[PDB]
């Protein structure tokens, strides 16, 4: 199995393949989340220098993690659709076990736990 | 389905000074169930008493057929059956069913009027002859009463010392075993008088 | 899961004043064909320290093996390997009884009985007892298969606890040893008129007697013996 | 063994007795079948010792790893799923339980979980467990109503148990008593059977088939 | 058990070792299983101890039965006897019996009962377990018409031989002589049968 | 079968049975009765192996009825009991033994007396305030040894005995089909027809 | 068919008292009829004042004394010298047993030690690793001889007080040691009289704040 | 049980252990083992207790028929030959083993018999669980021209080391001779080297100390 | 576990399911739901071994729901019995194979029928008008042979299915306490109290 460690730190302490996995998500339409008194909105930006689309079957922005739950981004579009069906799998898994739906706080902190994860395991951006 | 250990009790036996004592508890059950709280297991034939363990109803059986046969001795002889001669009728009487026996434990006890002198017998399933100076035991809580016994046993005891003696054997010895319990009674025998108690003991 | 093919009987032991003795008769049996005449179940290790061993004989060339290659293994990198660190009796049997019980918990056993007699560093008798399941004991007296039944009672007459060891010479205890073995010809179906015995002892050191014979044996009495109950003739 | 658990106006009571056995030989009558998983959450034991044993005390610790990560007391719900889910791994290996999850929460209210080892999981509001569950279902059934008080709640539980522990030859010993409310569980108290049963018999007129 | 049973010119010799085992223990070193049915008709026994005895005590008992009325009968009726017993009875019993007589018409005759209960006239007849170890020894070595000494050494040697391999056998080989002469009982111990 | 149930009170002995006959996965009948009248103040129910049971029944109510004839004169519960005793004694050591569970309950008319007897197929005997065979037990004794007092009335032994069909319908997996419920007491015998 | 188990005979027996605990157990080993030695412990010192005794099947009684005493020794070397008290030796000993729940090992254990309050303490546990505290346990070929009589003479069982109409129970008290070793000397050569499997000598073990004594007796060698 | 028989110039002796056993529980500590068949005719039994007592008191009373019938003493061999056919016909199921001696105007006998019905003859036999330790002494021991002590003292050696060595059997020994000529002696409990030992403590309770219910006399009388 | 019924109609299908779990002498509750919702107009009754059945049909859901979810569609009720069949013919060759048996209820939208599947542990899938598992069909199928007919509302459907009830409670050994009735339609899944 490739083992290299690609995610290393560097000698005034940083680990420049984190930070420039940052420079990805600035690269990335903009996408934004408001909370009020009884809702939560998000809004994402569609860049229009794709004419000729189709809206019905393209991928939406926001996607659905459980009927309570939803989840927006920034960055690589094909890296979000791994964090996705994680997320989307742990919800039934939890759903499955505790006899309740995850709290937003509960999903959050395991999307964020895998995408620590593969900042200090080798073979892997 | 061990024939010996369905229904559930013991017996026990002791000798002292001039006394013999017999004692047995009073649960019959079905395995786990508890059915009857009132099922003695000693008899007794004049001055001969018979105690017997095992399946209830060759212990039934048993005590029919000894007072048929003790019945029919004293209107012959013309006089009482003694512990001695009663116990090598025990013997003849199982062993006539050698290859089809009555699943049971019995235990002899009483005083020879002729010479005073105490005796007490044990015998298993198919008729062999156990007797003792001391104590004899049997039922489903054999090894508790055989330990109880041993230690607590001293000779030449007095009717009212060896009461208590006898009565804390089986009452610690059934407390110990599943299918026995449910309640005790004590025969204290001396020469021309036969005192029955009944033990207070825990009912589970 | 096995079951023994060709097999040795009885091993028999005992401690003295100095030291110990051991003993076992040369004899592979097939079932109820005497089959191997020429068979050594005596194996010593070193100077000091006897193994014998009764069972399956496949399962005891292994264990053999597994000896021979111990002193090997003991004196790489040992330049006190002829002196203070030697193999000890104790080292070799703790070794086997680790293997004995290891093979039974995996399902798979050696299908033996194993008795180790020797001499300790500091002149302290040793003599312990293995097998198939694991289990270890130690007594003045060891004796394996029949040799537990019919030997011990012959060989604890003379040690029957640890206080009549001091009081047992060598003589007296070999001569116990012997005798043993004759009663075993008399009434084992397994055994041989050949057998081996060695000598471990604090002094005088190991002493190993090979083709050793059953002798002065009474047999005058059978003559007298006819019929098996009303025969006369 | 007998145990029960039962569900009312008050909350829930939970009784066991204490006998242990090896065959027809009483090996203990001393011992402790309910188990104290946290404040709010109680365990009884039926089955095999050493299973219900270890397995329980190891639920505790996954229930205290719960409000560790989670900064929340767990759900009988799912405490109770926990150890169904654990035993349905070793299902035919052999395992013997029959185990009964019971506390109260928030979202909840007063909740009993009947969890056994061949995988079965069911929420209910009264069961009983062991060899001596028919005696005490016979009592407890019988003399049950919702608006039962604490003080008559608390001797039913009590009741049903010393019934068991005459009549079934596997049950007895002692009476461990409980009371689970919404500030967490009550001991009760240990009742011996030797001085309990004759203490009933002569206050409350019954047991008339034994020998007074 | 080893048994072996020998025709020669005077008459006819019966051999055997003298173990009694139950499974690997020596219940008895010094058995006799050559044992008396008549004057001059003996037989050999292996099996179970039991059986054996209970059989050669019945037919001890109809051969005197027999002689009370008909006279000294022959070993052929013997061994007739010994078969009814053995195949009648064949469910329940483990005999196996060599017969061995001398008449002064007939000499010396043997007949061979093996477990089913059939019956086999022959010179020699070997039995017992340990017999399978010298099938290939009494082949090569039987001749017919021989003398005393001769015939004391086969059956010496050829015990020797079955003694030495099988387990279930051993102790001391003893024979029983037939002729006109009378009954001679011979023994052998392992001192001097071993080192042959 | 399945279920019989007795209960002794002050003045009489109350015997409940079940309805229902089953083989295989099949409710045949509904409504049978599980007893014999042995003589006109002794009843007996009966429980077990199909066949046996009602042979074994009628069988004992041939010979009581065949000695009512013969002495003009009826015997009492405890003699009956004993004759029953004795002949599934004979039966358990027999080539093919009787599997029959059974009840006997009658009214003493020399002693003015209720009894109930409780014998299985093995000959075991006893006597008994009230009294259950097969699973039955398991759930009525418990229930019988709070709620049962010596000095009851038949009204009260009635009631007494609802609470225990109730108890065996409520936890017992099969359906009985209910009970049909007699009374023996001095006046004989009567069928309660309404429960 | 290979058969892993055997049966070594023996019996064994813990009391506690006020300040102390005793381990008693006979010295004899067995297979089937024969004695294999007259002479052989399964009583130890493990350190830490724990005793214990694992008696049934003696090459699994072997391994888990081992494994036991092994494990006092690594709880050492990781927790900076610490003593193991006798209810966290008896939680370690359930996790050793139930490991192999699953392919037994066939013995009955006791321990007996002092707990942190100095008061006698004495655990028992079954072939899987079950346990319990108290005051009295009997274990192995004899137990069902001596535990009744245990029950009676050190926790009072069936003892009422005299000419009270059965109504006040025989309080509870604490033995001395002196009464303990009698009551542990009876019971033995009582079990060695109706129990073929028990004889030859009998060794105890007293645990105090002092250390750990030991003490021999000869027993019937028949 | 251990069992031996030993042949003498004069006669014949044979001796027993006195131990009962019910699995591995001693049931009778003092049983007596030996048999009189006929005045001068003994036995020693092994195996099902019941069965050797029963087959040893249904041939001694068909003996005592016998000896009246042809008004002569009976002989060894005679009791030898119906104890084997009753156990034959039975075909072991009768769990007799037996050592059968005496003397009778034919001289001296010693006899075994086993379950299935086989018959040995010898000058020196032993029988039972025991029989191992038994003849490793007689087998070491015995020689040919033995006194009345010699025989003895050989008898009860050998039974010794079954009492020792074997769990099966314990307690005393029992001896019977039978010299020609003189009367035959039975030697109930010959050696007692299994005494109990003093006791630590008297277990004699206070009067009072049981609880009961009732109390009522009992009729014996008529 | 014992009794599932299932029966389509015109415009729906009805699910009925025994609410007894029984476990030895016992019956341990009576109010049990044998059913799990896989999707809004899909549901599942199950029966067999204990601890198999309940583990199974949540596996089953959590599966389906997994899918509704990531795809943002409702799968129809044949592509969720195909899963389900095929989720138990791997089973039947494990190590230890789910005992377990199962009825799918569903109406597909894009068709507009109802639509019912019969599954048994082996993965044995069959489209039906009428089905049952266990003991329940031999009692059940010829009833439903002869009253049964496609154009029926589901209010005959009830009265049909109370016809199934009544014959099993007269019938059957068990007690099964009852059953608890499920409508399957185009506007999704109910539950009908009084039955
Ligand atoms: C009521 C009292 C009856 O079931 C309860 O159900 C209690 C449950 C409470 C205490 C948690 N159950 C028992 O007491 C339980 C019944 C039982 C027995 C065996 C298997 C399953 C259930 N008893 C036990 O678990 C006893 C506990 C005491 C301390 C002896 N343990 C044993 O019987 C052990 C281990 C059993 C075992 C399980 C799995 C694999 C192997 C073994 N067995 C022994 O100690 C062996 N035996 C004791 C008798 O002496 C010879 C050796
Ligand atoms: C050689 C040994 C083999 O051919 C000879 O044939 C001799 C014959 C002589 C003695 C006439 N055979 C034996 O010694 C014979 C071997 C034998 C064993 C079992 C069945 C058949 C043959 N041994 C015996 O008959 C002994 C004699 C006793 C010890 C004095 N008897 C037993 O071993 C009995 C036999 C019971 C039996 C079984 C089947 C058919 C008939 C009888 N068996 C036991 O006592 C069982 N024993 C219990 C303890 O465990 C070991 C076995
Ligand atoms: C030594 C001890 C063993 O080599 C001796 O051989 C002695 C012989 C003397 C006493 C004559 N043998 C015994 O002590 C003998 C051992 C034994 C056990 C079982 C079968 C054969 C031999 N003990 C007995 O025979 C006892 C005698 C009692 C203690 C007075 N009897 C039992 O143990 C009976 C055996 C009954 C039996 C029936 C059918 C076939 C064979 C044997 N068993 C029981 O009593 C056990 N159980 C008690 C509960 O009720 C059911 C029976
Ligand atoms: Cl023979
Ligand atoms: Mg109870
Ligand atoms: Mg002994």
């Amino acid at each position: 199995g490739y083992d290299r460690a690609l995610s290393i730190f560097s000698p005034d302490g940083h680990i420049f393949q984190v930070e420039y996995a940052l420079e990805a998500v600035k690269r990335g339409t903009c996408a934004v989340g408001v909370k009020g008194k009884n809702c939560v909105v998000l809004g994402c930006e569609r860049r229009s220098t794709l004419k000729l689309q189709d809206t019905r079957i393209t991928p939406s922005k926001v996607s659905k993690i459980d009927s309570h739950v939803v989840l927006s981004f920034s960055g690589l579009n094909a890296d979000s659709r791994i964090l996705i069906e994680k997320a989307r799998v742990e919800a039934q898994s939890h759903r499955l076990t505790l006899e309740d739906p995850v709290t937003v706080e509960y999903l959050t902190r395991y999307v964020a736990g895998v995408q620590q994860r593969y900042t200090q395991s080798g073979g892997v951006r | 389905s061990d024939p010996s250990s369905i229904n559930g009790g013991i017996v026990v036996a002791m000798t002292g000074k001039d006394c013999v004592a017999i004692a047995c508890d009073l649960r019959l059950g079905s395995q786990s169930l508890g059915v009857s709280n009132k099922f003695e297991k000693i008899f007794h034939y004049g001055h001969v008493f018979l105690g017997i363990t095992g399946l209830a109803t060759d212990v039934t059986t048993l005590n029919e057929m000894f007072r048929y046969k003790t019945n029919l001795y004293k209107l012959k002889e013309e006089r009482a059956i003694e512990p001695e001669t009663f116990t090598q009728l025990v013997s003849s009487s199982l062993y006539e069913r050698r290859f089809g026996p009555y699943f049971v434990g019995p235990v002899v006890a009483g005083i020879n009027s002729k010479s005073g002198k105490p005796f007490i017998a044990g015998f298993d399933l198919i008729g062999c002859i156990d007797e003792a100076k001391d104590f004899i035991v049997s039922g489903t809580a054999s090894d508790q009463l055989f330990g109880m016994c041993e230690s607590l046993y001293e000779p030449n005891l007095e009717p009212e010392d060896l009461f208590e003696t006898i009565s804390q054997a089986l009452l610690n010895a059934a407390d110990r075993d599943a299918l026995s319990g449910w309640g005790a009674v004590v025969y204290i025998i001396k020469k021309d008088e036969v005192v029955k108690r009944y033990l207070k003991m825990r009912q589970d | 899961t096995q079951q023994p093919i060709v097999t040795g009987t009885s091993v028999i032991s005992m401690k003295y004043d100095n030291g110990v003795i051991i003993a076992a008769d040369n004899l592979g049996s097939y079932g109820s064909l005497l089959r191997f005449n020429g068979v050594e179940r005596l194996i010593p290790v070193g100077d000091n320290t006897v193994v014998g061993i009764s069972g399956d004989i496949s399962d005891m060339q292994h264990i053999e093996r597994l000896l021979k290659d111990l002193v090997t293994e003991n004196a790489y990198d040992n330049p006190l390997a002829d002196a203070e660190e030697a193999l000890e009796p104790s080292y070799i049997f703790e070794y086997l009884a680790t293997v004995m019980y290891q093979r039974r918990s995996k399902m798979n056993p050696l299908w033996n009985a194993i008795i180790v007699a020797g001499v300790q560093s500091n002149g302290d008798q040793f003599l312990r007892y293995v097998n198939l399941l694991g289990v270890t004991y130690s007594s003045p007296t060891l004796a394996t298969g029949f040799g537990a039944h019919m030997a011990n009672p012959l060989l604890r007459k003379v040690v029957d606890r640890e206080s009549d060891i001091p009081k047992t010479t060598v003589q007296v205890a070999e001569e116990a040893i012997v005798n043993a073995m004759r009663v075993l010809y008399y009434r084992d179906a397994r055994s041989s008129r050949n057998f081996s015995l060695a000598i471990i002892d604090k002094n005088t050191g190991l002493t190993f007697k090979k083709n050793l014979q059953v002798e002065n044996m009474k047999w005058d009495f059978a003559k007298d013996i006819k019929g098996y109950g009303t025969q006369k003739i | 063994t007998t145990t029960l658990a039962f569900r009312f106006q008050g909350g829930i009571i939970v009784a066991v007795d204490s006998r242990a056995t090896a065959g027809n030989w009483v090996a203990s009558q001393t011992v402790k079948k309910v188990i104290e998983i946290n404040p709010f959450l109680l365990g009884t034991m039926a089955g095999g010792v050493a299973d219900c044993q270890f397995w329980e005390t190891w639920l505790g610790s996954q229930c205290r790893l719960h409000e560790l990560r989670e900064k929340e007391r767990i759900s009988v719900a799912a405490a109770s799923k926990i150890l169904s889910n654990l035993v349905y791994q070793y299902k035919g290996a052999g395992l013997s339980m029959g185990t009964m999850i019971c506390g109260y929460t928030r979202k909840e209210g007063p909740t009993i979980y009947y969890v056994d080892s061949d995988g079965t999981r069911l929420k209910g509001d009264i069961f009983c467990v062991g060899s001596g569950q028919t005696f005490a279902y016979g009592v407890l059934d019988s003399n049950y109503k919702w608006d039962l008080s604490v003080e008559d709640a608390l001797y039913l539980g009590k009741r049903s148990i010393l019934a068991a522990a005459h009549r079934d030859a596997y049950s007895g010993g002692s009476v461990n008593l409980y009371h689970v409310t919404e500030d967490g569980w009550i001991y009760h108290g240990n009742h011996d059977v030797g001085e309990l049963f004759w203490k009933v018999k002569e206050e409350e007129g019954s047991f008339n088939n034994v020998i007074g | 058990t080893s048994i072996m049973a020998v025709t020669f010119k005077d008459g006819v010799i019966l051999g055997a070792d003298s173990r009694t085992t139950t499974g690997a223990y020596i219940a008895n070193r010094v058995t006799d299983k050559l044992t008396r049915v008549h004057d001059k008709i003996w037989c050999c026994r292996s099996g179970s101890a039991a059986d054996t005895q209970a059989i050669a005590d019945i037919v001890q008992y109809h051969l005197e039965l027999y002689t009370s009325q008909y006279g000294t009968p022959s070993t052929e009726t013997a061994a007739s006897v010994f078969k009814e017993l053995c195949y009648e009875n064949k469910d329940n019993l483990t005999a196996g019996i060599i017969v061995a007589g001398y008449d002064d018409k007939n000499k010396g005759e043997v007949y061979t009962i093996p477990l089913g209960g059939s019956v086999h006239k022959l010179p020699y007849a070997i039995a017992g377990s340990g017999s399978t170890f010298i099938y290939g020894y009494c082949d090569k070595n039987f001749r017919e018409n021989m003398s005393k000494e001769e015939t004391v050494d086969f059956i010496k040697h050829s015990l020797s031989q079955a003694i030495k391999w099988d387990g279930s056998s051993g102790g001391v080989i003893r024979m029983v002589v037939l002729t006109a002469a009378g009954v001679e009982r011979l023994i052998f111990y392992p001192d001097e049968y071993e080192q042959l | 079968m399945d279920i019989i149930l007795g209960i002794r009170v002050q003045d009489s002995v109350i015997l409940a049975s079940s309805k229902a006959v089953t083989r295989g996965i099949s409710v045949l009948k509904d409504s049978d009765d599980k007893t014999r009248q042995l003589s006109p103040h002794t009843l007996m129910s009966f429980a077990g192996e199909a066949g046996d049971t009602v042979q074994f029944a009628e069988y004992i109510q041939a010979n009581i009825q065949l000695y009512s004839i013969r002495e003009d004169y009826e015997l009492s519960p405890q003699a009956v009991s004993s004759f029953v005793r004795q002949e599934l004694a004979k039966s358990i050591r027999s080539r093919r033994p009787y599997q029959v569970n059974v009840l006997i309950g009658g009214y003493d008319k020399k002693k003015n007396k209720p009894e109930l007897y409780q014998i299985d197929y093995l000959g075991t005997k006893v006597e008994l305030p009230y009294g259950a065979h097969g699973y039955s037990g398991f759930y009525t004794f418990s229930l019988l040894d709070h709620h049962y007092r010596p000095d009851m009335t038949t009204e009260e032994g009635l009631d007494l005995l609802k609470l225990c069909v109730q108890e065996l319908e409520k936890r017992m997996p099969m359906d009985f089909k209910g009970v049909i419920v007699k009374i023996v007491d001095k006046d004989g015998i009567r069928q309660v027809d309404d429960f | 068919q290979f058969n892993p188990y055997g049966d070594n005979g023996g019996t064994i027996l813990g009391i506690a008292g006020e300040d102390f605990a005793v381990l008693a157990g006979d010295t004899r080993n067995i297979t089937d009829y024969s004695i294999n030695s007259r002479y052989e412990p399964k009583v130890f010192d493990c350190g830490d004042n724990i005793v214990m005794s694992a008696n049934g099947f003696a090459a699994d009684g072997d391994a888990l004394v081992k494994r036991f005493k092994n494990s006092v020794k690594w709880y050492h070397f990781d927790h900076n010298d610490k003593k193991l008290s006798i209810n966290s030796a008896a939680r370690n000993i359930q996790h050793l047993l139930y490991g192999k729940r699953f392919f037994p090992y066939y013995v009955h254990t006791i321990i007996a030690g002092l707990d942190e309050d100095g008061k006698g303490a004495v655990y028992s546990f079954d072939p899987v690793g079950s346990y319990e505290r108290e005051q009295c346990r009997a274990g192995g070929a004899a137990a069902s001889l001596i535990m009744p009589f245990l029950d009676n003479q050190v926790n009072f069982k069936n003892q009422y007080e005299p000419g009270t109409n059965g109504k006040v129970k025989k309080p509870l008290k604490y033995l001395s040691v002196e009464e303990v070793i009698k009551l542990v000397r009876d019971s033995f050569t009582s079990a060695t009289e109706r129990h073929i499997q028990v004889g030859d000598g009998l060794e105890i073990l007293i645990v105090t704040k002092d250390g750990v004594r030991k003490e021999f007796y000869e027993l019937k060698r028949d | 049980t251990t069992i031996v028989g030993v042949k003498f110039n004069n006669g014949v002796v044979i001796a027993a252990d006195t131990r009962s056993t019910q699995g591995p529980i001693v049931a009778d500590k003092n049983c007596a083992k030996l048999h009189r068949i006929s005045p001068k005719i003994w036995c020693a039994g092994a195996g099902t207790a019941a069965d050797t007592e029963a087959v040893t008191q249904l041939i001694g009373s068909n003996i005592e028929l016998h000896s009246l019938y042809t008004s002569r003493e009976p002989r060894v061999v005679s009791a030898l030959q119906m104890l084997k056919q009753h156990l034959f016909k039975y075909q072991g199921h009768i769990g007799a083993y037996l050592i059968v001696a005496g003397v009778d105007p034919t001289g001296s006998h010693l006899f075994s018999i086993h379950a299935h019905g086989s018959t040995d003859v010898g000058y020196y036999l032993s029988l039972g669980s025991g029989s191992l330790a038994a003849m490793a002494v007689l087998e070491s021991h015995w020689k040919q021209d033995l006194t009345k002590e010699e025989a003895i003292k050989l008898a009860s050696d050998a039974i010794q080391a079954g009492i020792w060595n074997d769990l099966g059997s314990g307690s005393n020994v029992d001896v019977c001779v039978m010299e020609i000529g003189k009367d035959a002696e039975y030697l109930r409990n010959y050696l007692t080297p299994n005494v109990r030992e003093e006791k630590q403590k008297s277990y004699k309770f206070p009067r009072g100390t049981t609880a009961v219910l009732k109390e009522s006399i009992v009729n014996i009388c008529d």
